[PDB]
């Protein structure tokens, strides 16, 4: 078998600025089997209120998805997303890069 | 029109752990899913409101049983490769069919398998065989080829059946998939290490998803290295994307949607 | 490779019924249909994979069960006159192929009447060749008639000797009605057998008429004082001369 | 969504017949042509979903996708070839759409007619050994039965012959038996 | 200010089919003609019409006629087509004819193939070949290729689509095909393509390539019979997208 | 009565070429020389009827009446050149005889060669593998296939027109399984310096 | 040989009379039709039996289609003519082409044309150019020599085919062409002298009148050479007698290298 | 439009003598356009029998042509060449004058 890591992007909806409502995303994609844990965390911890979508389909036979939350930015808050996947031997936290 | 594209995924996993359904099916036109059934709701449902508002119950009725079916067939079918290949444990069977209506009035259809995320055996419907990747995959080619009518069958499907029901659904959903929103379009310059300045263009808020982005100097294309964003769907219906280069004398940003040409030139 | 039963069945209305269909062919898909003068095919109820099943066109009065992947019956509810068909088995590899064809059982013909009371056996008679053929041809035809029956149920043949012929025989395809003007018309068939005028001339040769009749079975009941009208073989003989 | 196909069709032993179909679906997955004899099961005959003409035997089957139309075409038709022929179309949505069924009926080719109304006894009359080309009619009233033609087919003489018997409880007397019907002149009556 | 139009580009005919020619100048020029081309000859004249009713035989005019239907069309007609008769035919005109210094004018040209019976028809099958990583890094150039294989007769037209528009800089297309089994008269054929491009044009992921390939066959009233597809005028293409990484 | 032009000619990209057509007609009413592009119609390029050399451009075109020859000279040749010349001589019926045509073909001149055998990426949907020979020098020439299953195209010339660069390349495909670029083109021959890229 | 033409005239009329052919090309060597075409038959036709039996008829073929494409050409440039002079009714445009080939073995060319039989435009094939006789031909003149190739086609038919062309004539009508029958010569009185010859081939002759040995010019009267309808001509020249002084009147006839003379007693 | 009016020459084929068959021409000449009637007398009454050439073109763009017809000439019998033309009023008549 051949499988394929996560690739994890995370950004926000319109370009960030604090004290403006937004939304945060985190898209997997390109992983391969399709079993995947995906949670948004705000200063570490989970966020309860989580959109996604249903995974989806890409041609070339992996997988992807979307997550999204509702936020406005601070410069004191920390956002990332946190994946998991066969490949991974723990948890991966992917850190917000704030727009930058 | 633009180009637009109608197709369906399955995917079957054998001996799934606790949370993964054995079989899902899912169809799209362009980038939005318009439909989905899995093994365990084992009901056809729309992915998108212009599907259901404009699809009578009997629809969802009537390819609620036939996904039934190929769920079946889709489970057997992973059998008897994990037998040919000796495998156990857990492994993956996938399928994609559809087509392709392009802006010039051409059109493209395509089938194909995968075998645990890998290419499997690829269809050819303008000479009616199967490309076969290994051994096992040659195996399987040799059977379906020996049905002379069922390559007809999938040569019409792909080239006629498909490409109505596509425009059937285009016209449904032509509020959402024929609209345009064009791209809000910036550049920024900074230092980044010691006299080092990086140019990005950024571009958010556009659909349909297709974008070309690129830098040229003097009015003429780069030679240096240009790194590109994904095109990254935003979570409203648009997309975002972003190309860079690294500045040594005048630069500029293109960027071309829908017919539109627009260039950002750097102070 | 479908087996469907049974091949004939008289029902009184309000009785009810499940015709039997099985296939050793691995095939996915099941269909029960009924076929009706002057239309095409209608589908009843179809199961495209075992472990599932949907109406077709006239699902009305009736149901279906998927036993498993091999068999799919066919259940009338409270039998009524409209049932009155012939009910066809069929299945196929799979369903939604596009060019796997279907492969039919042999067909159930379904009799579903108010009573019992004008259910009757075929008489049947051989009428000998005349002697103005056999000079003016020298060839010799045999005649069989089934008459007075009801319902439309019989399969006639020939027999010679022993053995059966079909060679130089003719069965008319329908029956005719005795009684036109009638909703229950009892029925009439015939069939000529052709022969050597000179094999007709051996007095060896022993010529007979079968009709088997499908009528009652015995689970049914039977108040009349005539004798019960169950299925039956009804047979005529002719001597050579 | 409909499908047409003549109710019945009438052609010569040795000859050819074309049995057309025409369908307006939304939508199509092939058509498939079955041929069923009286009282017996449909069996598989043929499918076209691309336009052409595939041959298996004496039978061969026609598609044309842009005017909706296919045929099924028998050559050197012989007797048994005498069957009623389905066609069906699978719509858009696998779904099959039945036509009504063409009968189809083969006129024995009678190379010596000597038509002729026997009396039988054991009182029936046979009208037997007629052209192809005569008809015989129903009968005037009840009490009287006439069937309807019937080829006979004898193969150690390679021979055929047409026949319609008929007979009577009431009077009745073959003289007048099929007078119904368009009876050759030089009919032969003992 | 069309010059000379004449119909159709291709053709291909069983034998003892039949088949017209046309043919029309809006030069308001008096004299028309047909020619036929063949390999390692002169054009053969086949017939031609010195004015507005009146014509006359050329060369080589068994096997066809024409009609002078007007003063600007000149039909040429293939009563019974015959296998010899698979040429390329030219339709002319000039202002006057036996006028001493006039040219002629000359259409595009109609390529017919007449052949005994159509089972040896096919499309192209397109393959598309994405650029060697090595070429890229040792000449900063990208070489695509388009392989158009196993078709009959030679009745294609190859093109290249970059972003859903034609292009023709960077192109070279074989002038002629290779026959796949150069000894049988009867061998199918191939045809080869590239388009090469800058490094950087390749290395864009949303620049789109396409290969396409026209293919002249048969239509609707062709009969066919074999099992295999009717081999219908068809485009038959095969895409290609930029690489990044 | 005969008219006759050689069936092919090969010059270099800049240089001159002469191409001749000689007639033997009873009577003469004068000779033209048309072009005709791979794939198109002719094209009326001269007419010449009395003896002497008459100029159009980069094209002039020479007639002596009594030794019945004509030729065709075309000066700084470029790569569009390329292309077949019919001539055609009118005799003293007013009738047309054509030449039988030459087909010139052009070399262009390789400023910077660079030649090379690259493996093309396979395609998903084909068995092939293919091969391409390209940045060569114009005097190399492409030999057929001597194996069946191998197939080879002509050399062709490419155009980038944005950056005036030139190149001339071959195809070379096969499914077999023994096929490989190193020796696609083994049957001609090629520059000592060609750069195979060490393949895996 | 002698001096002998090929020449070939074409004659259009813009609204001919009823059954009169609106155009009408007769080919002739010497004073011989040799071929006929109007626009009633549509066909070129033999005028004499040495050209019918010396071309195949897939030569009248070709020049009957070459014919019928020129009858359209004729038609076109008379209707340009007449809206151009702003001429209502009918009139007429003629064609003369022909070449000649001289005793010594020089030769001659030309070409010219005509509307309502007065020269409109005369050809000169050293110059390459076109005499123009008025506005109308001026305008003509101008459009023909922009297309320096047919001055140019026309120089070379003249000198060449149409020589060699008259060359193939010659041979194919030698027996007629070529031959003499000199001419029987006369004199009497009517008060002048008559001096008449007949039955000579061909046509060319002078006769004229000598007095006492000299040359009178302004005194003679000459006639027309006049063909008898056999083939052969006929002439004469007369002189008138001064009743006060005796004169030696004598007639002089020179035909086909011969010279004769007959002295009036 | 200069029109040119015919020149008429009327004379047999050979020296005239009484008694003995000859040809009666009448050339006609110089005329232009081109149509034209033409008709041989004797004694004032048209001959039928008559015969000409085709029309025929002169270098000076004028048309001639030649009428005949045979004849045996007598001392009492008079021979006469009508034409007409749009250049002529009235048909002009020229009598054989031996
Ligand atoms: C209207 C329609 C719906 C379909 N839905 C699915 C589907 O949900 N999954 C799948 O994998 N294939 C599908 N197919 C292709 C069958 O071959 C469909 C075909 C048609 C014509
Ligand atoms: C053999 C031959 C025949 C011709 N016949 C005619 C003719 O009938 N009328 C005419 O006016 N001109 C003619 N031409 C001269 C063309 O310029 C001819 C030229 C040639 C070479
Ligand atoms: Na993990
Ligand atoms: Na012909």
């Amino acid at each position: 078998m051949i499988q394929r890591t996560p690739k994890i992007q995370v950004y926000s909806r319109h370009p960030a600025e604090n004290g403006k409502s937004n939304f945060l995303n985190c898209y997997v994609s390109g992983f391969h089997p399709s079993d995947i844990e995906v949670d948004l965390l705000k200063n570490g911890e989970r966020i309860e209120k989580v959109e996604h979508s249903d995974l989806s389909f890409s041609k070339d036979w992996s997988f992807y998805l979307l997550y999204y939350t509702e936020f406005t930015p601070t410069e004191k808050d920390e956002y990332a997303c946190r994946v998991n996947h066969v490949t991974l031997s723990q948890p991966k936290i992917v850190k917000w890069d704030r727009d930058m | 029109m633009r180009t637009h594209s109608l197709r369906y995924f399955r995917l079957g996993v054998s001996d799934p752990i606790h949370g993964v359904p054995e079989f899902i099916s899912v169809g799209y036109v362009d980038s939005h899913p318009i439909t989905t059934y899995d093994s365990v709701t084992r009901q056809k449902e729309p992915r998108a409101p212009w599907m259901a508002e404009n699809l009578a119950p009997d629809h969802w009725e009537r390819y609620t049983q036939l996904l039934r079916g190929w769920q079946q067939m889709f489970k057997v079918e992973l059998k008897r490769l994990q037998r040919h290949y000796n495998h156990s444990g857990s492994h993956t069977y996938q399928r994609m069919i559809g087509c392709e209506l392009l802006e010039d009035g051409s059109t493209t259809g395509f089938l194909q398998y995968a075998y645990d995320g890998q290419d499997f055996l690829i269809f050819n419907k303008d000479t009616l065989s199967w490309l076969a990747v290994d051994n096992v995959a040659h195996t399987i080619k040799q059977a379906w080829e020996a049905n002379q009518h069922e390559l007809l069958y999938q040569k019409n499907w792909l080239e006629e059946e498909c490409i109505a029901w596509l425009k059937r659904f285009l016209e449904y959903g032509k509020d959402t998939l024929q609209r345009t929103e064009p791209p809000l379009v910036r550049v920024n310059r900074k230092e980044t290490f010691p006299g080092v300045t990086a140019l990005f263009c950024k571009a958010h808020g556009f659909y349909p998803p297709e974008i070309y982005m690129t830098w040229m100097k003097n009015g003429e294309e780069i030679v240096q290295e240009i790194d590109y964003g994904d095109i990254l769907p935003s979570g409203d219906g648009t997309y975002q994307a972003w190309a860079s280069i690294e500045l040594d004398n005048l630069y500029s940003c293109h960027v071309e949607h829908s017919g539109v040409h627009m260039v950002l030139q750097v102070p | 490779g479908v087996t469907q039963t049974p091949k004939f069945q008289v029902l009184k209305t309000g009785q009810s019924m499940t015709l039997q269909c099985a296939q050793d062919m691995n095939h996915n898909s099941m269909y029960w249909y009924r076929q009706d003068p002057g239309m095409g095919l209608r589908l009843i109820y179809y199961s495209a994979s075992e472990g599932t099943t949907d109406k077709g066109e006239v699902p009305n009065g009736y149901n279906v069960s998927r036993l498993n992947k091999r068999e799919f019956s066919l259940r009338l509810e409270s039998a009524a006159p409209s049932q009155t068909s012939v009910y066809f088995c069929a299945s196929s590899v799979w369903t939604g192929e596009g060019s796997g064809e279907l492969f039919f059982g042999e067909g159930s013909r379904l009799t579903v009447l108010e009573d019992l009371k004008n259910v009757f056996p075929p008489e049947v008679a051989v009428f000998e060749p005349s002697e103005a053929e056999i000079s003016h041809t020298q060839k010799a035809t045999l005649v069989c008639l089934a008459t007075g029956f009801y319902p439309d149920h019989v399969e006639l043949s020939w027999w010679v000797n022993g053995k059966e012929v079909h060679s130089g025989v003719c069965t008319d395809p329908q029956p005719l009605k005795e009684q036109p003007a009638l909703n229950d018309s009892r029925y009439a068939l015939s069939s000529r057998l052709r022969v050597s005028a000179t094999f007709w001339q051996n007095p060896r040769n022993h010529f007979r008429c079968q009709v088997q009749f499908y009528g009652l079975s015995e689970n049914d009941e039977w108040t009349q004082d005539r004798a019960k009208p169950v299925t039956q073989i009804v047979s005529a003989e002719a001597w050579g001369r | 969504q409909n499908i047409d196909q003549p109710t019945e069709m009438t052609a010569t032993e040795g000859a050819i017949v074309q049995i057309n179909c025409t369908y307006q679906t939304s939508g199509f997955n092939g058509l498939f042509w079955y041929q069923q004899h009286a009282g017996e099961a449909p069996t598989f005959l043929s499918y076209n979903v691309l336009d052409g003409l595939e041959e298996k035997g004496r039978f061969s089957s026609f598609l044309s996708r842009s005017k909706g139309y296919s045929y099924l075409l028998l050559k050197e038709l012989q007797m048994k070839d005498s069957a009623s022929y389905l066609c069906a179309v699978k719509d858009s949505n696998y779904q099959l759409i039945w036509g009504a069924g063409t009968k189809l009926i083969i006129k024995p080719d009678i190379q010596n007619p000597d038509p002729a109304v026997y009396q039988l006894r054991d009182s029936v009359c046979l009208f037997t050994d007629f052209d192809s080309q005569t008809n015989v009619s129903q009968s005037k009233d009840s009490d009287v039965y006439i069937t309807d033609k019937c080829v006979l087919d004898m193969r150690s003489m390679d021979f055929k012959s047409n026949s319609a018997v008929a007979w009577s409880n009431k009077d009745f007397a073959c003289a007048n038996a099929f007078n119904n019907s368009i009876i050759p002149e030089d009919t032969f009556f003992p």
